[PDB]
DNA sequence: CAACAGCATGCGCGCCCAGGGCGTGCAAAAGTCGTGCCAGC
DNA sequence: GCTGGCACGACTTTTGCACTCGACTAAAGGGGCGCGCATGCTGTTG
């Protein structure tokens, strides 16, 4: 599913600049590892994964860092 | 400055930074990266040498770090690029660049693990008694022994030695009647000057050795500085510096200034018919030339001819 | 004895370059000895 | 991609090994520019 | 915008007397300064017209601006000086080889 | 790095004749008179106790000599930069700031009130920096490394 | 006749490649050829 | 018992070391420009 346009994802999280802090560092567990896509993989990259699981709204910072939080606590 | 090429660099590589390369890209520990980095650079640009192993796993300084970790690790890094890399000895070396025949070889797996293996030091001469050892004969031992002459040694394919380092001469000498006129081809002024004298004592070297007589004419470096009256070290630096040039055996002259060039021209005739006696006889030779009046009573004159990587003692 | 790391001497993290005149004497903490000759590299040895 | 020397390499490790990370260090040539005005008798120095 | 930086200060009390300053750490020492119980801290400046390699070359940052033009000039007065750069520009953290 | 030791310090031209001369205008003097006076020609009279010509200031260097005789008396002059580093030596910018701001004072003319705030703003800068302006000229030359001055 | 203000001349910035192109003794110390001695086959 | 390698000696080769200034007679280049800042000589105000 390659992403021509980003406003989508830019609508969920404003100043694009923060888009691609965080389409990276989620983009990044799925590339280096620890941990699997949140959506089903239409063979895509894993960039394109991250911005879309940002466009659907189940990634953001504050999810992020909930995310981080869960797994420091359950570590 | 920039903006130009300036003779900034070109950074090549040679086989100790590509070996080197190759080990940044495998899955090393962070110690197996150490020994990998401590046995990378005691390569050589001639391949096969790693030198001495226990001097390797004892650099390291004890503290556990046993032998076994320095030899898998080195014989990972022995299959890197060029085949057989290191290892040592040329026995493993060819073990090394046997171990991938692909085994689909015919004939060649088997014989040549044991040729390569063991008793290899027998198969320089001629196969002979090796042939009842293996049980072996006719042409079967024969292309296993093509294989092993098809092999080749170490690396010296990464090289990085373009540069032929050529020499550029720096005077001709113009071949006259069976000999040789000076020509000079191709402060600081003085320097110039000190360079066009050194090339007057190379001509007075011309009256002072003989061309056409074998090797050279023995001359003392008095003779160039009873010339011009100019010191021993100035010719001998002006000498070793540059570098003569002429039509025949062009050198820097520099050896130039019939002695012992004259007994190793002796040495090459008897070298000639040396072939039929592998032993040979520099001492024989030398009672020879003390019957032609050398009085050589197996000296080093004869000795050199026994060394010079001569058939003597070697054959023996 | 060895594990031995030139990468990870230097990670300096730093701000603000400064700058300033030298003194002899800090010209003389950075030197390593002195270059007395004029001449390069002797044209036989190739050796510097 | 250019003048860090450590870093272009554990870029290309990292790479063929599939992080795309980037472990940026500090050019050389930026280096270099340090040792020439130092050739002055001016010293600049990176202070933390 | 850029061409307003730097004014010139007619008062005392700031110290800096009568001289070329930013407009910006004039108007940061006097709003400190009326905060402050003394308000005769403050005083009077005057702005300046600059005019884009002047305002460029006198950037308080010695690193730019020294790759902008006159680079002996500019090392000059910075060594004198004895100033740090800070690195807070664009072109300062691109020569370091940081982020922007 | 490297470097090299001088025996006469000299020259860092860096300095004094990139304008405006530091050196000039730190010491009150044009930078006709120390750029004349660093290499050759004038003796820059330097301290001048008990010497006819004013302790600072140049003279005909002919002249000097002729004037020494007539003196009869000896005046540590110096002729090459050495001078300089000495008149640079004994200069202190906190009496130097104190002698402007009198002269600041004095002066009735607004271009003697711009020189003046150029040698404040100079001289306390030297003062807050903590550099000595000796460094200027300098005595130990320091020599590039060999790798980034290829063959 | 005093210092002070203005006009003018000179010098150093920029732009920008651009192409390479390159002897004079004597004397103390040491490298090497010669010769002999010792070890290997 | 013979050959080859190496050790010891002689020789003959290598190496010490540098100051004066030496100079030397030309060898040429060579159509922008602005802009500004400083030094210097002139000029007019009292």
């Amino acid at each position: 599913m390659a992403r021509v346009t980003v406003q989508d994802a830019v609508e969920k999280i404003g100043n694009r600049f923060d888009l691609v802090l965080v389409a990276a560092r989620r983009a990044r567990q799925m590339q280096v590892g620890g941990k699997d896509p949140l959506v089903p993989e239409e063979n895509d990259k894993t960039t394109v994964i991250a911005l879309r699981e940002i466009e659907e709204g189940l990634i953001n910072n504050q999810i992020l860092d909930v995310r981080e939080r869960q797994e420091q606590q359950e570590q | 400055d920039d903006e130009l090429p300036v003779y900034q660099g070109e950074t090549t590589q040679t086989l100790q930074d590509y070996l080197m390369w190759q080990v940044e890209l495998t899955p090393f520990t962070d110690t197996d990266r150490a020994i990998a980095t401590s046995i990378v650079d005691a390569v050589d640009d001639t391949g096969y040498l790693t030198i001495q192993i226990e001097d390797i796993v004892d650099s390291i300084g004890d503290d556990e770090i046993g032998l076994e970790e320095v030899e898998a690790v080195l014989k990972r890094i022995q299959r890197f690029d060029p085949v057989g890399v290191a290892a040592k000895d040329l026995r493993d070396c060819l073990l090394i660049q046997l171990s991938q025949f692909a085994k689909e070889t015919p004939w060649l797996e088997e014989a040549r693990l044991i040729i390569s293996d063991h008793l290899d030091l027998l198969a320089n001469h001629d196969f002979r008694t090796l042939m009842r050892v293996t049980r072996l004969k006719e042409e079967v031992l024969k292309e296993a022994v093509n294989l092993i002459q098809s092999l080749d040694p170490r690396p010296g394919q990464s090289i990085q030695t373009s540069e032929p380092e050529y020499v550029i001469p720096d005077v001709l000498v113009r071949k006259v009647s069976g000999r040789w006129t000076v020509e000079l081809n191709a402060l600081e002024s003085r320097n110039d000057t000190l360079l066009r004298v050194s090339r007057c004592i190379v001509e007075q070297q011309q009256a002072f050795f003989e061309q056409g007589e074998e090797y050279m004419k023995p001359m003392v470096l008095a003779d160039i500085a009873q010339a011009v009256e100019m010191h021993e070290s100035t010719i001998s630096r002006v000498t070793t510096q540059k570098y003569l040039h002429s039509p025949r055996g062009i050198f820097e002259l520099k050896y130039f200034f019939a002695s012992s060039t004259a007994i190793r021209a002796l040495v090459k005739k008897l070298i000639a018919a040396e072939n039929p006696a592998k032993p040979l006889s520099d001492s024989k030779l030398t009672s020879m030339l003390s019957e032609q009046g050398i009085m050589v009573a197996r000296r080093t004159v004869a000795k050199y001819r026994e060394s010079l990587s001569i058939p003597p003692s070697n054959q023996r | 004895l060895l594990k031995f790391l030139k990468a990870q001497t230097k990670t300096e993290e730093f701000d603000a370059i400064k700058i300033a005149l030298a003194s002899p004497d800090m010209i003389r903490s950075w030197s390593f000895g002195e270059v007395k000759k004029p001449e390069t590299i002797n044209y036989r040895t190739f050796k510097p | 991609k250019s003048d860090d020397v450590n870093g272009r390499t554990k870029m290309y490790k990292n790479i063929v090994d599939g992080n795309h990370q980037m472990e940026p260090g500090m050019p050389e040539s930026f280096n270099v520019l340090l040792k020439e005005i130092r050739s002055l008798g001016i010293n600049i120095e990176l202070e933390d | 915008r850029q061409m307003l930086r730097k004014a010139t200060i007619v008062n005392a009390g700031s110290s800096d007397f009568l001289e070329g300053e930013q407009v910006e750490y004039s108007r940061v020492k006097i709003a400190n300064r009326e905060l402050e119980a003394n308000g005769k801290v403050g005083a009077t400046y005057s702005r300046d017209l600059l005019g884009i390699t002047k305002a460029s070359l006198a950037t308080e940052s010695f690193i730019s601006a020294a790759s902008f033009q006159e680079t002996t000039r500019v090392l000059t007065e910075a060594a004198v000086a004895g100033k740090r750069d800070e690195l807070r520009g664009l072109k300062e953290n691109v020569i370091v080889g940081r982020l922007i | 790095m490297g470097h090299i030791e001088l025996a006469s310090p000299t020259a860092h031209i860096w300095f004094l004749k990139s304008l405006p001369s530091r050196i000039g205008l730190l010491l009150d003097m044009p930078l006709r008179d120390i750029e004349r006076v660093l290499y050759f020609e004038s003796y820059v009279v330097i301290e001048g106790g008990m010497t006819n010509l004013e302790r600072q200031q140049i003279l005909t260097e002919e002249q000097y000599l002729d004037a020494l005789e007539e003196f009869g008396d000896e005046f540590d002059a110096k002729m090459g930069a050495e001078a300089i580093q000495a008149l640079l030596k004994s200069m202190d910018l906190e009496q130097e700031c104190e002698q402007l701001r009198e002269e600041l004072n004095e002066t009735n003319s607004e271009t003697k009130r711009k020189k003046l705030t150029k040698r404040i703003k100079l001289l306390e800068a030297f003062v807050q920096s903590g550099n000595k302006p000796e460094w200027m000229i300098l005595t130990v030359l320091p020599v590039l490394p060999p790798d980034l001055r290829p063959l």
